[PDB]
């Protein structure tokens, strides 16, 4: 994994002092420094004819070097990137909100990559306009066939800030079945931050626990998506990585985590508010956990 | 959508 402790890991107390020294504007300027690094890689596949219409946004391509390729195809392209996590290669697949013409690519990827958990941090529509297609059967007994993959809704639970849907994917060619858990987090708008650090952190543990549970019943990546799959996606994953290192080693480094992530899912973390939120969420967590 | 930014 690219996410290893070295070489400037900070303790929680050093983090407090760091954020205090820099303040919000210092943190915002730190995000700008990140933004300025020239991306390591290229975007040719994303920009090819045939693939252009498979991108939700003209300004959010994906890296050639880390993209998830579709094997059982009409191209091998989906706007989706393999992302390392804390001491774990390919812990996530970061991807855009599926389009009607990419629903079947999305499910092929989920099948092919043995995905057990999907994390969605967007509503279908936010502030008037379309953000993500309805790519899964919304109601309990509904099904949708995507070629040889049939997806059936087995039940929906509503929670304070997210909904948990259990799906069965039935590959009717191979005659195999797998359950996948779909989590939709509802209170995190594009371009913004969640209404509460605590709700997102609770949400993260729920997701973690489901992934661990699923894996024991069988490591596959967790699919994490938003609309573009860079802003909220990068923030979610970056927080996950930092909290994991904090738990295990009592250290972290936000700048390093985000910089590294952007070499894998290009453009991860889309605003300085999101970047600052990562530091703030970690510190709020620390305080509530008594490292304050 | 058509541009994210």
């Amino acid at each position: 994994s690219v996410h290893v402790p070295g070489p400037h890991a900070m303790t929680i107390q050093e983090l407090v002092d760091y954020v205090n020294a820099r303040q919000k504007q210092g943190i915002y300027e730190e995000y700008e420094d990140i933004r300025r690094e020239n991306p390591v890689g290229t975007f040719h596949c994303s920009m090819s004819p045939g693939n252009l219409e498979k991108n939700r946004y003209g300004d959010v391509p994906c890296l050639d070097q880390t993209r998830v390729k579709l094997t059982k195809r009409q191209t091998d392209y989906i706007n989706a990137s393999f992302m390392d996590g804390y001491k774990q290669k390919n812990a996530y697949i970061g991807t855009q909100g599926p389009l009607e013409n990419t629903y079947r690519d999305f499910w092929l990827m989920v099948w092919e990559q043995k995905v057990l958990v999907i994390v969605m941090t967007t509503r279908f529509e936010e502030g008037g306009r379309r953000k993500c297609g309805q790519y899964w059967p919304l109601e309990k007994d509904s099904r949708i066939r995507f070629g040889f993959l049939t997806v059936t809704n087995l039940g929906v639970e509503n929670m304070n800030h997210y909904k948990k849907t259990t799906l069965e994917i039935h590959n009717t060619e191979e005659r195999q079945k797998r359950q996948v858990t779909h989590f939709q987090f509802l209170s995190w708008p594009d371009y913004g931050v969640p209404s509460s650090a605590a709700s997102l952190i609770d949400f993260l543990r729920v997701v973690r626990n489901q992934q661990s549970l699923a894996v024991s019943n069988m490591e596959p990546p967790i699919v994490v998506h938003c609309s573009a799959g860079i802003g909220r996606t990068g923030t979610f994953c970056s927080l996950d990585i930092c909290l994991a290192q904090l738990e295990e080693l009592g250290t972290l480094n936000v700048f390093q985590t985000v910089s590294r992530m952007r070499t894998q899912r290009a453009f991860s973390i889309q605003t300085p508010e999101q970047y600052y939120f990562c530091y703030k969420a970690i510190l709020e967590f620390a305080e509530k956990e008594g490292m304050v | 959508n058509l541009y994210y930014w």
